[PDB]
């Protein structure tokens, strides 16, 4: 079996930074305001996404519906599927479009037919084709607590915050609208209402050499305000319309030799921690349309061989798992301390083959953060994701065994809460979990 | 979490050799002196500055000495900017304020002076302000007066030249305009620290190796004039006092990166009206030094956190220079005194003992001292658990037996710390300041302060120093308050390390020989062993001789006091037999020894016996019992043996408690040969071993007191786990290999090759007759829940799986007790879960052979089967007479002889 990953793409529509700086991104293509046709923020319309929304029109009752029934004429047999939106800047757009949006996203798997979204959600908690999360990236000014807990109606589990840099001066040359040191500290009231943080960064960004790429990225991991749960490693494409087009036309900029740069990504993986996971190496865009940077389309085999050669293995979380069975498994923990909070992360291992069965997050509640009502009447820790792949079956219950009683010991907590997606609320409910907003908690 | 020690002080003066060879030299002050990477020596330069006088010594480490240099210069008065040493090329150079590159070359076979010559090899026009080497000897990067910066070469012959040009940041009052020159770890880049006003400002430029100006800084306030450069790539590393009133109005120390942009800071708790001199980064990493007028103090970092693991005193220091080759040892100059001192990483730990476990972790963080019991709380490096303050400067930690009693030592006075108990301890209580015990009471002025010990928490040895010397204080802290003395116990070496012992019954320490020796609570030294080598870390525990039967064998029972140690390249010692050489951390537990190996293991080493053998070679397939893959560095920090877990913790900063495979079944044996059966068997699930060992280690025991083991599990979701789950092999004699009784050098058994397709068929050419481990003991199960009413009416579900888990398959006996069950619904939910352990048609088939057809009507149900097919054959056998039906159901099946009856 598996998740089906199922993507869908709100209306075409400008970032709300355009106003006050004066134009979108340097390296953004695409957009209103560009030459494709019918396109939304940073996308050509050539991908094969893309290509699905511009038929449907952007109708999401009518775009998700006609992607799940096609995944299921190939014959996937889908029962789990979690959303992610992408496409421009969702929490942007006006509040009562933004509503009836998510309503239509559910209503695609439960069957019912309405427009409260305090009412679509409790249909969709007796789903039999269920959803498991929904994904919604977004800026890093606009994760406030109006925005986080709006999230939590909606369903939402799991934000991707575009980073991209970690130089003061580059989030400023490139126009980018935010500082370094205001998305260090989102994290932190993001990590302590429940969600999965993932981070995207892009290397070969304008002024930026090549030494000062992998100090980046050691930073990343080591400083504790960061330390995400994973990464989309996006190198930069100078595309035909965009604002850094100029500077290759005047010869003011020029991107890596692809020699270069699959060694610089060959270092960059063996750094990754193993809590977190690379989702992406690159981005799915036609060569056809760009211009220079990277050359093929297969930048993460050629990094794995680069660095079968240099002897060093990439401990990744998305690499080590089924995808060779155990015979045996162990029981070990790892302790990191993420921008205001201990994080955990148990999981179960074989070190000789280096493989993962299952593995679990969890944090103490904080005290500087933390504005939610129902984590602050008591101390509380907070579970975060639990992720069994696949007798081998009870790695479920053992996880959950665990981490409660480390919870009453070593946190000294009075409850635990988890952050369950609305179609798998109900796998808590028979472990003794009781629902509480958006929340499935129980008194220790 | 871990600290600094002082390993070795030791101060000389460089007196230099009058020509009339008596005392009373007039001043021939010190100027500077560097270190010799091939010879293991130092040398120094002497001189004076109202006759143009110079001096140049070699000290190497015998006491032995030479005079290499003693001519006169011209333009008397000036002063000494930069020196090095070739010695390769034996030849030495100077360069002075006044533009002079004067040089000398010696012979070293006749160590005589005045064989020397001397040219000049270049004057610089009106002077020079600063110079500076390379770290590859290649290059100069001298600055002159008239500010215009030079670059040349070995060969002294230029390579290029470079004259420079000209919210914005202050200059401070209280910064002299002098320059300084920092070097990237490897060169090709230098940076020069200068003084220009457009206001008047301090910055600096980065230049190539030839003279190409780069990149300029930040225009940053009141930047002291302090620079450097972390040779790793970044992190310049200046200082930035903070004159903005406010609470913004202390004292930092802020990096830069090399295109002069700025990037970090941390706070450096000092007053305001107090002068930094320098600051210094080691050789590779991890250690920064800022100087004061009369103190240094260390600096280290891990997740992004800095701390002040030690701190040194003297009275006026005038230069700081680190080791070039190896690291954590540095030498300065007081007063004329060249003092060498040498450091070493520590962990103060308390006891490891199965009683009193609670793995406390004591780490220093400046004016503070930092606990985490890892056994209570599992607090991650950069947070800790229940600290406490002090009035002072902590330089070295340690706790007592019940680890209830903290002590924390300063500069001229020691420190106590308690706690009413372990577990209001785990309430919220910090540790509580209770006596200031004072350095006048026990030594006089001229004694200070390294270390500290404790011996099963009634008297403090603490680890003295005196400049020729060194002994040990022992004292009386039953009444902790109002503490009196015992006699001031002395011994005539230099102490490098003073340690408890494991059980906290004595005292161990070691001098510069490598001698360990033992001191008891009343000052009687015992001597242990002398190392090959000077060992930076050891741990001493007296190891004990057990037999195999615990009492067999039995004639003349003795032990051995064992010492565990490793080097500072890597050998672990274990009395002069050299264990492994590649080691890096090591931690001792009763019954086993932990280190790792820097080829990314983590090996167990038993303490059952008392021979010492070098260690068999671990290759990549080894799989024994006692190797675990370790990822790229993570070292020990403490061992919890009553949960049986080791804690590690790796080079980005995280911890990971690894639950090793030695150790698990190290308290899973000793349940069930006591009995338990219960405790046993949760530790068998939560950590996955193969579930079969309650029997395949006992296998008389089992059989015999089975019953209990039936009470015991208590539960039905249990049971049907352990008997559904069985292999036909011994686990025993193929995983789980008990390596207890087997040696030291016996070789690591490899894993077993994988059986491919013609052992398959190999493997169960043999098929089960009556006297396979499943038959026997799956027969034993039912032994006893097969007797009593009472166990097959909550236990008629483990019943159902142990008939259908032997290799006859004994489906007939299961399908008959079902037909019998008439009280409720329970024929539906037993059915369910034997078609699910089973093939359904195979169950079909079994249960349309007992000759009852309502019973194989709802096994076909579950048979994803067409029910236009099985209904209409089950119709027309319902009607007929009970033999008749007898000879039509065998003709269906195959039992033709059957049917034929
Ligand atoms: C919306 C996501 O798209 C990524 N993104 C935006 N522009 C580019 C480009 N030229 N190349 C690669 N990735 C890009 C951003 O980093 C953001 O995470
Ligand atoms: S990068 Fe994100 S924000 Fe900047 S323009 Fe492209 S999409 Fe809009």
């Amino acid at each position: 079996s598996g998740i089906a990953v199922v993507a869908v793409m709100c209306k075409p529509h400008r970032c709300p930074h355009i106003a006050y700086t004066g134009n979108i991104c340097v390296y953004c293509p695409g957009g209103p305001d560009s030459d494709f046709e019918y396109s939304t923020q940073s996308y050509t319309g050539y991908e094969p996404t893309s290509m699905r929304a511009i038929r449907a029109r952007y109708d999401p009752y009518e775009q998700a519906r006609g992607r799940v029934e096609q995944l299921k004429q190939l014959g996937h047999s889908i029962d789990k599927v979690e959303y992610v939106l992408m496409g421009g800047t969702f929490m942007s757009l006006p509040k009562e479009y933004r509503e009836d949006f998510i309503v239509k996203l559910h209503n695609a798997l439960s069957g019912f037919n309405g427009n409260d979204i305090d009412e679509a959600i409790l249909y969709s908690q007796q789903s039999l084709t269920k959803c498991v999360g929904i994904t919604i990236e977004t800026r890093p000014d606009y994760c406030t607590q109006t925005h986080l807990d709006d999230m939590l109606k909606y369903g939402c589990t799991r934000l991707e915050i575009g980073v991209q840099s970690l130089y003061e001066d580059v989030a400023r040359d490139t126009n980018r609208g935010h500082t370094v040191r205001s998305v260090c500290e989102t994290f932190a009231v993001s990590k302590d209402a429940g969600y999965k943080v993932v981070s995207h960064m892009m290397p070969d960004l304008p002024n930026v050499g090549m030494e000062r790429d992998i100090e980046q990225f050691k930073e990343y991991f080591e400083n504790p305000d960061f330390r995400t749960d994973g990464l989309k490693i996006y190198p930069t494409l100078v595309i035909r319309g965009t604002g850094l087009y100029e500077l290759w036309k005047t010869g003011r900029y020029k991107s890596y030799s692809a020699n270069a740069l699959v060694d610089l990504v060959a270092r960059i993986l063996a750094l990754v921690p193993p809590w977190t996971r690379i989702y992406r190496v690159q981005r799915d865009i036609p060569m056809p349309l760009v211009t220079s940077g990277v050359d093929n389309g297969n930048l993460r085999e050629l990094a794995l061989a680069r660095m079968k050669d240099l002897g060093t293995t990439c401990r990744d979380v998305r690499t080590r798992e089924v995808g060779v069975q155990p015979d045996q498994v162990e029981l070990i923990r790892r302790d990191y301390y993420a921008n205001g909070g201990w994080e955990t992360f148990l999981s179960y291992e074989d070190p000789k083959k280096d493989i993962l069965i299952g593995l679990l997050r969890l944090r103490k509640a904080s005290k500087k953060y933390t504005y939610r009502k129902e984590f602050t009447s008591q101390r509380t820790s907070i579970v975060r994701e639990l992720h069994v792949y696949g007798q081998h079956q009870g790695f479920g219950t053992l996880l959950m065994e665990e981490a409660e009683r480390i919870a009453k010991e070593e946190h000294g907590s009075e409850k635990i809460s988890v952050i369950s997606g609305v179609g798998v609320r109900n796998y808590y409910g028979k472990l003794g979990y009781e629902l509480d907003g958006p929340y499935m908690s129980k008194r220790i | 979490m871990r600290n600094l020690i002082t390993l070795n002080k030791g101060k000389f003066k460089p007196t230099a050799s009058t020509a009339e060879g008596d005392e009373d030299d007039l001043s021939f002050t010190l100027l500077d002196s560097v270190f010799d990477t091939l010879s293991d020596s130092i040398t120094c330069v002497l001189g004076s500055t109202d006759i143009g006088a110079i001096e140049v010594q070699q000290f190497m480490k015998d006491g032995s000495r030479n005079v290499l240099a003693s001519f006169n210069i011209q333009t008397f008065d000036d002063k000494l900017l930069s020196f090095v040493h070739f010695a390769d090329i034996n030849q030495l150079v100077f360069v002075f304020e006044q533009g002079d590159i004067i040089t000398a070359t010696y012979d070293p076979v006749s160590l005589d002076p005045a064989e020397t010559l001397i040219e000049i090899m270049g004057t610089i026009d009106n002077g020079i302000a600063a110079a500076q080497w390379s770290y590859d000897e290649e290059t100069l990067a001298m600055v002159t007066k008239d500010r215009n910066v030079v670059v040349l070469s070995k060969l002294f012959e230029p390579i290029s030249e470079y004259h420079l040009e000209v919210d914005t940041g202050d200059v401070t009052a209280l910064d002299s305009h002098e320059i300084t020159i920092s070097w990237r770890g490897d060169c090709d880049y230098f940076a020069v620290s200068s003084v220009e006003e457009v206001i008047k400002r301090r910055a600096f430029r980065v230049f190539s190796r030839e003279g190409q100006l780069d990149s300029a800084s930040e225009p940053v306030t009141g930047m002291e004039h302090q620079l450097s450069w972390k040779p790793q790539g970044s992190l310049i590393a200046s200082i930035q006092r903070k004159t903005d009133l406010g609470e913004e109005d202390s004292v930092d120390v802020i990096f830069f990166e090399r295109n002069g942009l700025r990037h970090g800071e941390f706070d450096t708790r000092l007053p305001l009206d107090e002068k930094v001199e320098s600051v210094c980064w080691n050789s590779n990493s991890e250690a920064l030094a800022v100087v004061l007028a009369n103190r240094i103090q260390l600096w280290t970092s891990k997740n992004y956190h800095w701390y002040l693991k030690q701190e040194l005193y003297a009275s006026d220091i005038s230069y700081v220079k680190w080791h070039p080759e190896k690291d954590f040892t540095l030498m300065f100059s007081d007063a004329g005194f060249i003092n060498i001192v040498d450091f070493a990483y520590k962990m103060a730990q308390g006891p490891t003992l199965e009683p009193f476990d609670n793995g406390t972790s004591l780490v220093v963080d400046g004016r503070t001292v930092n606990i985490t019991p890892l056994a209570l709380a599992n607090v991650p490096p950069p947070m800790y658990y229940r600290d406490f303050e002090t009035p002072g400067n902590v330089l070295d930690v340690a706790c007592s037996f019940s680890n209830e009693i903290y002590a924390a030592i300063n500069k001229d006075v020691l420190i106590f710390a308690a706690v009413p108990s372990i577990e209001e301890m785990k309430k919220g209580k910090h540790p509580s300041i209770v006596c200031e015990f004072p350095k006048s009471e026990f030594t006089s002025e001229v004694d200070s302060l390294r270390q500290v010990a404790f011996i099963n928490d009634s008297i403090v040895g603490v680890l003295l120093d005196t400049d020729n010397l060194s002994r040990i204080a022992l004292l009386d802290i039953q009444d902790i308050t109002q503490p009196t003395l015992i006699t001031i116990v002395e011994v005539y070496d230099k102490i490098v390390l003073l340690r408890s012992d494991f059980d906290y019954n004595h005292l161990v320490y070691e001098t510069r020989d490598g001698t360990v020796c033992q001191l008891d609570a009343e000052g009687q030294l015992m001597e242990i062993t002398k190392f090959p080598q000077l060992v930076r870390d050891f741990r001493v525990k007296r190891v004990h001789n057990t037999s195999a039967e615990d009492d067999d064998n039995w004639s003349a029972e003795s032990s051995e006091l064992v010492a565990f140690g490793i080097t500072n390249n890597g050998k672990l010692f274990a009395n002069q037999v050299l264990l492994a050489s590649a080691v890096t951390s090591l931690e001792i537990t009763d019954s086993f020894l932990l280190f790792t190996t820097a080829q990314h293991n983590l090996q167990f080493v038993h303490l059952n016996s008392t021979d010492f053998k070098p260690l068999p070679l671990v290759e990549e397939g080894v799989e024994d019992e006692r190797v675990r893959a370790i990822e790229r560095g993570s070292i020990l920090v403490s061992v919890i043996p009553s949960k049986s877990s080791v804690v590690l913790q790796a080079t980005r900063g995280n911890l990971e408690t690894i639950y090793p495979r030695i150790m698990v079944l190290a308290e899973v044996r000793k349940n069930i040969m006591a009995k338990r059966y219960k405790e046993a068997f949760i530790v068998c699930r939560t950590h996955r071993i193969n579930l079969d060992i309650l029997h395949d280690y006992a296998p008389e025991l089992f059989i015999e007191n089975l019953e209990v083991f039936i009470n015991q599990i208590g539960r039905v979701d249990y049971l049907n786990l352990f008997i559904s789950c069985l292999s036909e092999d011994d686990v025993t004699k193929t995983k789980y290999k008990e390596t207890l009784y087997s040696g030291i050098s016996k070789s690591f058994g490899m894993e077993p090759a994988p059986l491919t397709e013609m052992q398959i068929y190999m493997k169960k050419k043999m098929f089960d007759p009556k006297t396979s481990k499943v038959n026997k003991i799956c027969d034993a199960v039912l032994n006893v829940l097969l007797s009593n009413p009472e166990y097959k009416k909550k236990y008629l579900q483990t019943i159902i799986t142990a008939y259908a888990s032997q290799n006859p398959q004994n489906l007939s006996a299961a399908l008959k007790l079902i037909s019998e069950l008439e009280n409720s619904e329970e024929k539906d939910s037993c059915v369910t879960y034997l078609c699910f352990l089973q093939d359904v048609n195979v169950v079909y088939k079994s249960a349309l052979s007992l000759y009852d057809v309502s019973l194989a009507l709802l096994v076909a149900q579950k048979s994803q089967m067409d029910p236009r097919e099985y209904l209409p054959f089950l119709q027309e056998l319902q009607d007929n007479e009970p033999l008749r039906r007898k000879f039509l159901i065998d003709d269906y099946l195959g039992n033709y002889e059957k049917a034929l009856e």
